[PDB]
Parts: structure tokens; C-alpha cells; sequence
């Protein structure tokens, strides 16, 4: 099968060409809604915490898919382990806010508390990239505000995503990378 | 009376991937439109079917015709660790699922100039021997040949042949051999042609499948 | 594209492309490529209570030049624009008017040299680019792109949407284009084929919308 | 739609679970993946 | 046996702002009959339209001719946040919400005796360049003239003309210009019009709309 | 749009003067009934505390927004952090009822203990203001009483509200009142 | 009616959630907004 290289119209052979049979795929696993539909723990260093995807770890599988994106949009879910009470406040609201309470604030009931919170900014959708670096006030979830935040993740639910961007493994020393895999108990 | 419940013991435990959704709390609000935005992908292995990426052949995505004749041009083992995706989009993806099942393209892009001409072959070597070094031997196995001309590219499909009927993405220690053999390409002859580029590209094919997600990575 | 007479030695595949009182023909293409996108979002969006406009003497071409490429600069090499850039006339003017505005672009970005030459280039446009690294140079692919390939080609076209969070941007503070081109394959000179090849772009701004007209002074 | 399997409906509304989207006027990968060339573009012999 | 029940951790925090009922134990209580009360009001938003409270200039509602000419009455920032608000309805309200879109409106009632006549110009200058000392440089925005007559008063609508579909009715610290321009308003000429005032107010436009409730003060 | 501004006739004009195009709203944000549907906390100083709801913050939104209304009708929903038994009682009780259990009276269950009230005054609407200043005895929703109170919160149900009374924000010192908005880590 | 989003109705009467009201014989600001003036008052030229 040949083609104008040149073109950048795509192409995709089969085994049919020798001889050979295409089969089914169930690609469900690579669903970009589904994928990103989960937790993720994010590096929280005080005991308020500006609500931002992008402070998922780049080699997180989340992280790792949602900067396979330029442009994303999406609700949030939150779980944090954390002491007294929770305040949450929404994209734009003056930081002083976090100390009042008729915010949606939670009561505590360990371990963690889990909220569903709905996309705040005032973008019709946010980016993972940005030229006009380092990315805009306004490309939050809102933020967060508790005596004491032990931990703290989130969920990215309804998850849209435009324009790919790349996505890099492990670069191997020899000819492949080999590894540890879950295996027995040799006995 | 009230409604009499068995609060059962081993069931509510938090879980970063159950399947339901938290209460809300804040409500009412309405999404600026986003009607129509450009570029959207709904399964990355869509993106992975329609763009190719580069392989990598020590720091570069080509393969030259060293001279004239029977030179074995490139030979590689068939997993989404070798050392010659690594920088492909089909890998960067892979990384994040344990099995797989599938077919994968290969593209050959002829960079040369109008006055250079070449011919080569390509094949498929499953495991059970060792990837021979010249065409003749490598002629018994899935191949094909193939020579330069008004079209630039030939694209070319790795076939899923294996025991199971899936197969690891990760690649296990105890494994010596690339579990699911290799693909070596070889030039046959040429004429003006050495020292011109053949860029290769892989994409993913129309059966190809990942599944079963895992986050194994730093942190 | 495609030609007549019946084959030849020479080029075929003849395409002309059209913006205002402006032409580009070329004997040598290698089609277009679209962008994300066959048609933009809607261009009168609630941000701009509608008091925007559109500019049909902006949509035209414009020139400007990229770069020298040479057997010098191999893999990897390459040379990056953010669209505007500096703009000049009609389109220029807009900006320096009108405090927000949007509009994609019709690119032709064309190498010439001579077919005996080989190498090739690889160009593309890309949303948001914050310079890329040395291993993600091999995944451009999943942006707009088109080859250059002296055996086939001298000229890539591509035309894309504008795109960004916003439905109207100020583009004197984010551009979301960004024209990159680079080398895949090293230029081959051979017995007869052009000592270094020149790259040009041939632009239109496409769709030009403008709105909130601002003060001035001249 | 997402990693999510209750049969059962959100006991809460759905204005209140999510926020709602405004529309103003299935894609693209999706579409550009099938536009893809499958055949041979030669002429084929056996 | 009894139904099997898993209670899940994370849920049932209490929540200030949780869209659940309390249980109840007073009842059977029948409040005294109110119907037809006077002056109700549905929605803030709607007094919001119906009622322009005043802008101010320093402890005063009205703009004062300082002499006759091109003299640049007023000049503000287009925020709710605005020193010229401050004493509006508009702001008060405002400030309970993170973001905003939409019209505002602009009245200018003259007060002069019928002998003081003038002409009057206002403009809505968008960001990018500076806010105009002169209508023949504010000319070029959105405008509009007018003089005195029977009619005291004349509104204006300040459209919402940005990149983002909302904006915010709060302040950024590092915002240095007002994000959303400003309005200013000139005199063009007068006659007997000097020391004579034009008391201006403001009230919401029709698809002006207020998001995102939020609490940031003192208690 | 030129007016007889002394009228006192409503006049709303729109971008459609000068040619621009009015678009659609959502004021749902807005709606009386829905932004007092909110928990408030309420100064409680002794371990009784007779429940009003002109006690909540005269800047809180809650407060703020009541004071925006000269007069006002609503159920009561409350949250008490307390100790011990938690007894409520009805507008115009005999103080001394506090003491007594047989009147509503919810016992412990931490952290707080939440009840639905109905509005209890016997007049057909209660007010903000009065002249006739200091508030009239009979404008409360009843008293509440527990060994210890540590907190105090009320939500107003069912909001009306009638006549409109100003609400202020802040008077900046310059030009315009900026301050910090939630924004990103800065990484 | 206020912030209240469960789908299912209340388990107690309304009898017990609330109070009833009664009466004995939509409003105003809401009527009054509408009945603003919108259009010129003038003669419009071009």
C-alpha cells in the first residue's frame, strides 16, 4: 500500500493485505471520559489548597492523559482527609472567603470527605498549555480551606478533551525495558 | 416502626476508582456554551490510528542505506517497551495498560531524491529462532518487498500472533527475547541511493486494542 | 489535485488558492490539510453582546520568510512563529483598533529547491505551544502538519480554525497559533540539487472578527 | 457515560449534581481515524 | 433476614450548604394568612433594574459643568468594585457573587434651570489603549451625544464586551487597569450651563446576570 | 432614550440602541428564596439562646441580603453543636419552659443535631426594621436551651421577601477595592 | 423552591415539615422591572 507520503492523510493497512483476518476491539479502556474517571492524588503543601488539575503528577496515568491535551473541560470530585471544618469557594472568590463558613463548608466525619463540585471557571472550557509558560489566575476549580488538610484528590468527571499533545514511556538504556511484573509465589 | 437495615461490615470503604459519585453541594450553575470546538477526541486509540509517529533509530526517526546491496537496515523487537518506540505516541500510551491485542503499522517514508533508487523488504519474524541478518532466510516468513517510485510512503501491518489472546504491554525481567518476536527490514539493492533517509513512522491498527489500565510510574 | 497533457518528466498535481485579490497557483501540491475542524465555532458569542463585525479585506496574503535550510542543520532542527507575529496593513490595523478579535489561518509554506535534492521537512501548527522537548519532537505528528519532500513536493498547505478558551481573544497578549517547521531528514545536496533551499509562507488570516472598537489618536 | 455503573438513578437532581451546559449555534479524531485509506492504490496480481 | 446496607465513608458530613431538608418534630402549625402583601419582590436582580441607585464623585451623585468647552466630566472603571459604585445598589449586590455578564445601564438627569443649556457625549472605552482625556479621540469608541431639553433624563447601556463569557465582580490585587475599560463622559459645550449638576444613577440592563454566590467579608 | 427623569417610571435601555444584540440570562443565582436557603452561624453566648434571625452577620450574605428586605416570612431549619439535651420551644413560651423535656427535646448525637422549626410569630410577617430602634419581643422563632451550646447555625426555608431596603458594599480607598482571588499555585 | 434538589419527596408529611399557610381574600418588583420603558422616544434617522 502505497501512498503520497507527503499527503498527512491518514492510512491504516490490515492483514487482510497478506492474508490475514482483522478482528473486534473493545477500546472501552481507552475512553478518554472513562480514563481520567478516577482519583488522583494531589500535592497539598498548606492547609489551603487552590483546586487545580494540572497539579496531578505528569507521569500519573491522569495527569499523564489530561496533559495529552491542549484544551480540557470537566466536573470535579474531591476526597480530603482532613480536621475540622472543610470550605470550599468557587473560581474567582476573594481568598478571605475561605474563612467563612455559609461557603459550603463540611463538618468533619473521618477519614476523608467526598464532594461533587461543578466546573467554576468562566472560560468556556480551560487549557493544559498556554502561549500569552505558566497558566492563568482564572484556570481553577475554585479552592479549599480546612484546619488541617492531610491529604487531598480528585476526580475529573464528564471529561472533554481538544487537539492532542504528546505522551511519552521511559526512555530504555538497552533494547527494551525490562521489569519487575506481578507474578506468583514461586514456592 | 422504622425500616430495619443491616449495615454489613467489609462495605463503604472509600476506593479511588468505585463507580458512584459523591453528593453535591453547590448547585445551579450553567456552563458557557461550548458548541462546537475544534479538534475533539473521544478514545485516544483514534488519535493513535490517525497519526503516525516516529521510531527511533539512536537519536534519530530515519534509517540510511549505508551501501549498495543485502544490508539489514533495522531490526527490532515487537513491544511497546522497545527501545525504538520510546519516543511514540502508540508507547507514551501503552505504558498506562497491562495487556494489549492487535495490529500495529509500520510506515516507510523514501526521503531520496528524484535521481535515487532503492528497493526493500520487510517482514515479521515470530519467536521460536533467531531474526535472521539477510533476506533469503528472512523470506519464509510474513514479508514484503517493495521498491521507490512516484509514492513516498508504504505502510505495512505487524500481525497479532501470539499464544493468548492477549499480551503483556510491560516487559517482564525473566523475558531474554521479545516475547512477541520482531520486525527487521532490510534493503535488497539501490543505485544513487546511499546516504538518503527512509523516516519511519508506526500508527495504530484497526483491531489494535489496549485494556486494562494501571498507573505504574514515579509518583 | 491533478494535471493534463498525459504524464511527463516535469510536475502535475496543479492547485490554486484564492484569499481577497490575492492568488497562489503551484504545479506541485500535495493537497491541503484541515485542521481540527471543517468550520469554526459560532463567531457571535454572548462575550461579545453581539456588537462584533467582520472584516472581509483582512482575509488576503501576506508574506513573510522563515529560514534557510542547509545540509548543516540535521534532525530535530527547527524554526518556530507565533501567528500574528508582527502584522502589517489592513490585518495590522485591526489590531491596533479593535481591543478583541479572532481569526484561523490559511498557510502555504513553501521550500523551494529542486528535485534532486533530498531531505524533508516537516510543518506543522500548533495550539498553545510551549516549547517542545527533544523526545516530543517525534510525536509533532498530532498536530496540523504536512511534508515537504523535494522528490515529491515544494509546497505544504494547510488551513486551521482559530481555537482557545476564549471565543474572542487580545492578541497583543495570546496567540494560540503556532506556525513550527523542522528537519526530519537532513538536506542531501547530491551531483545536482540546490546548494540551500529557501522557505517562505505565503498567510491569510481567515474569518476575521473584531469587536469593541477602541479610542484614538491618528 | 464515565467510570460509573449504579443502575439506579442519582437521588439528587441533576442541576444539582453537575453543572449544566448552555448550547449557542459526536467528533472529529473519531471521524478523521475512519477517513483513513485502506487499500492498495496498486493493481493487484493472484 | 433485613436488607444489607453498605454505609459509605465520605458521605453525610453535615455541610452548610447541603440541599436536604431536616427532619421535623413541631407540627401542625397554620401561619396567620398573608395574603396580598404589598411590595413583594421575587428575584434581587428585578429591584436591581427597577430602582439605578446613584454613582458618586467624591460624597456627591451628580457631575458639575466646571466651565463651558471640552471639559472630561467623569472617568471610571467598568467594575462593580468601581469607587464610583461603591454607594450603588448594584455593588452591594454584586458582591455576593464571584462572576457576572451582561448590560448596564447609565442615567444622566440634569437638574439646570431652564435657561442652562448643554450637550453632553459618553463613551465606553475597552481595554488596550488608555481612557481618552477627549471626546475627538473617544469619538472612535461606542458613543453617544446629546443635549438638554424637556427631558431631564437619558439612559445608556455599557456593554459587556470581553474574552471570557463571565467576569469577575471582585478585584485581582494584581489587576493594575480596570479588566473590563471604562466609561467616560464629557461635556461638549454649555451655555449658562456652568456650576449646574447632572446627577447620574445606575441599574441593571435586561440580560445583565449575576453567578456564583460566595461569602468573603468580615463575620 | 430620553425620559422626564422626575417620572420615577422604570427605563431600562439595551445594547439594541446602538446595535448590539441583548442575549439570554440565568438569574438563579439571584432568586430570594434560593441564596437564603443557606446555614448561617449565630453568636450564641449563653447556654440558652433565644433563635432570631436579625442575629446573623449584618455583612454576611445571609444577613446582609435579609437586611436587603424591610419585612420577611420563612420556616427555620437549625444546627446546634451542644451537649446534653437540646429543648426548643415556641414563640411566646414561658422562659422556664427551657427546663422542661416534654417540649421538643432532641437528646445527643454529635457532632450537631439538626431540626426542622416552623415559623412561629403571630403576626402574618415578621420585619427588619420598626418604628414603633430596638426589635419587638414577639419577633423570634421560639428558644432553644442545652447543658452547653458551643455553636450556632440557622437556615432560612421558604423565604419572602417584601419592600426593599438598601445594601452596601465596601467604600474603597482608591479608584477601585482590589484584593487577592483565589488563583493557582504559582509553581 | 430554595436550594432543595432531592428527587424523592419528603418522607414526613408536609403537615409536620412546615407550617401551613392560609389564606384569606406572582409579585410586583418582578411586574414593576417588565413595565420598564425600552424604546427612543424620539425619531430615529438611518
Amino acid at each position: 500500500t502505497t501512498t503520497t507520503g507527503e499527503s498527512a492523510d491518514p492510512v491504516t493497512t490490515t492483514v487482510e493485505n497478506y492474508g490475514g483476518e482483522t478482528q473486534v476491539q473493545r477500546r472501552h479502556h481507552t475512553d478518554v471520559a472513562f480514563v481520567l474517571d478516577r482519583f488522583v492524588k494531589v500535592t497539598v503543601s498548606d492547609n489551603q489548597h487552590t483546586l487545580d488539575v494540572m497539579q496531578a503528577h505528569k507521569d500519573n496515568i491522569v495527569g499523564a492523559l489530561l496533559r495529552a491535551a491542549t484544551y480540557y473541560f470537566s466536573d470535579l470530585e474531591i476526597a480530603v482527609t482532613h480536621t475540622g471544618k472543610l470550605t470550599w469557594v468557587p473560581n474567582g472568590a476573594p481568598v478571605s472567603a475561605l474563612n467563612n463558613t455559609t461557603n459550603p463548608t463540611a463538618y468533619h466525619k473521618g477519614p476523608v470527605t467526598r464532594l461533587a463540585l461543578p466546573y467554576t471557571a468562566p472560560h468556556r472550557v480551560l487549557a493544559t498549555a498556554y502561549t500569552g509558560a505558566h497558566l492563568p489566575t482564572s484556570f481553577n476549580f475554585g479552592a479549599v480551606k480546612a484546619e488541617t488538610i492531610t491529604e487531598l484528590l480528585v476526580r475529573m468527571k464528564r471529561a472533554e478533551l481538544y487537539c492532542p499533545r504528546p505522551i511519552l514511556p521511559i526512555q530504555p538504556t538497552g533494547d527494551r525495558h525490562k521489569q519487575p511484573l506481578v507474578a506468583p509465589a514461586k514456592q | 416502626g422504622i425500616f430495619p437495615v443491616a449495615c454489613s461490615d467489609g462495605y463503604g470503604n472509600m476506593v479511588t476508582t468505585d463507580p458512584k459519585t459523591a453528593d453535591p453541594a453547590y448547585g445551579k450553575v450553567y456552563n458557557p456554551p461550548r458548541t462546537a470546538l475544534p479538534g475533539r477526541f473521544t478514545n485516544y486509540l483514534d488519535v493513535a490510528e490517525a497519526c503516525p509517529t516516529f521510531l527511533m533509530f539512536e537519536n534519530v526517526p530515519y534509517v540510511s542505506t549505508r551501501t549498495d546491496g543485502q544490508r539489514l537496515l533495522a531490526k527490532f523487537d515487537v513491544s511497546l517497551a522497545a527501545k525504538h518506540m520510546s519516543n511514540t505516541y502508540l508507547a507514551g500510551l501503552a505504558q498506562y495498560y497491562t495487556q494489549y491485542t492487535g495490529t500495529i503499522n509500520l510506515h516507510f517514508m523514501f526521503t531520496g531524491p528524484t535521481d535515487a533508487k532503492a528497493r526493500y523488504m520487510v517482514a515479521y519474524v515470530p519467536p521460536g529462532m533467531d531474526a535472521p541478518d539477510n533476506p533469503e532466510e528472512a523470506a519464509h516468513c510474513i514479508h514484503a518487498e517493495w521498491d521507490t517510485g512516484l509514492n513516498s510512503k508504504f505502510t505495512f501491518s505487524i500481525p497479532y500472533i501470539s499464544a493468548a489472546d492477549y499480551t503483556y504491554t510491560a516487559s517482564h525481567e525473566a523475558e531474554t527475547t521479545c516475547v512477541q518476536g520482531w520486525v527487521c527490514v532490510y534493503q535488497i539493492t539501490h543505485g544513487k541511493a546511499d546516504a538518503d533517509a527512509l523516516v519511519v513512522s508506526a500508527s495504530a491498527g484497526k483491531d489494535f486494542e489496549l485494556r486494562l489500565p494501571v498507573d505504574a510510574r514515579q509518583q | 489535485d491533478k494535471k493534463t497533457e498525459e504524464t511527463t518528466l516535469l510536475e502535475d498535481r496543479i492547485l490554486t488558492t484564492r484569499n481577497g485579490h490575492t492568488t497562489s497557483t503551484t504545479q506541485s501540491s500535495v493537497g491541503v490539510t484541515f485542521g481540527y475542524a471543517t468550520a469554526e465555532d459560532s463567531t457571535s458569542g454572548p462575550n461579545t453582546s453581539a456588537l462584533e463585525t467582520r472584516v472581509h479585506q483582512a482575509e488576503r496574503f501576506f508574506k513573510m520568510a522563515l529560514f534557510d535550510w542547509v545540509p548543516s542543520q540535521n534532525f530535530g532542527h527547527m524554526h518556530k512563529v507565533v501567528l500574528p507575529h508582527e502584522p502589517k496593513g489592513v490585518y495590522g490595523g485591526l489590531v491596533k483598533s479593535y481591543a478583541y478579535m479572532r481569526n484561523g489561518w490559511d498557510v502555504e509554506v513553501t521550500a523551494v529547491g529542486n528535485q534532486f535534492n533530498g531531505g524533508c521537512l516537516l510543518v506543522a501548527l500548533v495550539p498553545e505551544m510551549g516549547d517542545i522537548s527533544d523526545r516530543e519532537k517525534y510525536q509533532l505528528t498530532l498536530y496540523p502538519h504536512q511534508f515537504i519532500n523535494p522528490r515529491t513536493n515544494m509546497t505544504a498547505h494547510i488551513t486551521v480554525p482559530y481555537v482557545g478558551v476564549n471565543r474572542y481573544d487580545q492578541y497583543k497578549q495570546h496567540r494560540p497559533w503556532t506556525l513550527v517547521v523542522m528537519v526530519v531528514a537532513p538536506l542531501t545536496t547530491n551531483t545536482a540539487g540546490a546548494q540551500q533551499i529557501k522557505v517562505y509562507a505565503n498567510i491569510a488570516p481567515t474569518n476575521v472578527h473584531v469587536a469593541g472598537e477602541l479610542p484614538s489618536k491618528e | 457515560s464515565g467510570n460509573t455503573g449504579s443502575i439506579i438513578n442519582n437521588y439528587y437532581m441533576q442541576q444539582y449534581q453537575n453543572s449544566m451546559d448552555t448550547q449557542l449555534g459526536n467528533d472529529w479524531f473519531s471521524k478523521l481515524a475512519s477517513s483513513a485509506f485502506s487499500g492498495l492504490f496498486g493493481a493487484l496480481l493472484a
